């Protein structure tokens, strides 16, 4: 299982 | 040897001819990055049409310039929003990038602005939609169709990298179909200018390299790994690195382990275990040839790296385009007003822009 939409950056972490 | 006389022959003088473009290519990158463009338009100069994507910061817009009715895409950034300090150098890094940059697979800039609330940068609109809505609607890529948009972001990597640039942001959602079928590529907003290492933990989960999840300097390699997650999610449907929280997804990448779909050719899961290599001494990109390990892989045998430059390779698919301003392969999106405060808003931060 895992994300199937759009996939946002992330800017730390 | 594994190439004869004339092929060899033939290869190096590529290579040279290479090495010459690149170098040639340097300086005009230079001449407009030690003298940028701003403030070459106005927010009233456009018409508003629709949201063609989304993000932290705010929207991509379809707008229609009303003097000569041309459409663009305008990403639209609320200053207030860009609040965190790597996200300010970003938003300079992305137009400062984006407006000396020159090559036929990267999104073209036209004019950059800012008022009191926002930034605006005003680029070419690519009408063909995302990769990223034809391969979720299709499933997954034939692996000559992969093959023909991977080795347009192989030769757009070859380009950037020689001007010292990482792109940082791979993946389908920022890869742009054009009425040709060929690739733009859009969203700067992590490409860096960097001479050797950076350390900003940054990028989409899926496509992050190891060595970036573990807080460790990085090079332009993060990029080579990135090209190995979006190959083989063309191929199979779904990215190597795959789960429902970031958190998982992190742990599966510093593992070292892929599996490969059982259709994914042999060739095919070689490139993928060279790019998808933890060890930087290792991955395919980093090593003493550096790019050309990749584009002599067996896997990109039948790839003419220059008939694809010009763009003269018959693409897999031709978008449907009915007609100037026609958004038909974009999804749809909320729509928000464009409010712009009476006060300036963050005009320290972004003097130069
Ligand atoms: C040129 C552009 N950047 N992002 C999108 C959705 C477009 Br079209």
């Amino acid at each position: 299982a895992g994300r199937t939409g759009r996939r946002q950056a992330i800017h730390d972490i | 040897g594994h190439m004869g006389n004339a092929a060899a022959a033939k290869k190096g003088s590529e290579q040279e001819s290479v090495k010459e473009f690149l170098a040639k290519a340097k300086e005009e990158f230079l001449k407009k990055w030690e003298s940028p463009s701003q403030n070459t338009a106005q927010l009233d100069h456009f018409d508003r049409i629709k949201t063609l994507g989304t993000g932290s910061f705010g929207r991509v817009m379809l707008v229609k310039h009303k003097e000569t009715g041309n459409h663009y895409a305008m990403k639209i950034l609320d200053k207030q929003k860009v609040v965190k300090l790597k996200q300010i150098e970003h938003t300079l890094n992305e137009k400062r990038i984006l407006q000396a940059v020159n090559f036929p697979f990267l999104v073209k800039l036209e004019f950059s602005f800012k008022d009191n609330s926002n930034l605006y940068m005003v680029m070419e609109y690519v009408p063909g939609g995302e990769m990223f809505s034809h391969l979720r609607r299709i499933g997954r890529f034939s692996e000559p169709h992969a093959r023909f948009y991977a080795a347009q972001i192989v030769l757009t990597f070859e380009y950037l990298h020689s001007l010292d640039l990482i792109y940082r942001d791979l993946k389908p959602e920022n890869l742009l179909i054009d009425q040709q079928g060929y690739i733009q590529v859009t969203d700067f907003g992590f490409a860096k200018r960097v001479k050797g290492r950076t350390w900003t933990l940054c990028g989409t989960p899926e496509y992050l390299a190891p060595e970036i999840i573990l807080s460790k300097g990085y090079n332009k390699a993060v990029d080579w790994w990135a090209l190995g997650v979006l190959i083989y999610e063309m191929a199979a449907g779904y990215p190597p690195f795959f789960a429902d929280q970031p958190i998982q997804i992190y742990e599966k990448i510093v593992s070292g382990k892929v599996r490969f779909p059982s259709h994914f050719s042999s060739d095919l899961k070689d490139l993928l275990r060279n790019l998808l290599q933890v060890d930087l001494t290792k991955r395919f990109g980093n090593l003493k040839n550096g790019v050309n390990d990749i584009k002599n892989h067996k896997w990109f045998a039948t790839t003419d790296w220059i008939a694809i430059y010009q763009r003269k390779v018959e693409a897999p698919f031709i978008p449907k385009f009915k007609g100037p301003g026609d958004t038909s392969n974009f999804d749809d999106y909320e729509e928000e007003e464009i409010r712009v405060s009476i006060n300036e808003k963050c005009g320290k931060e972004f003097t130069e822009f």
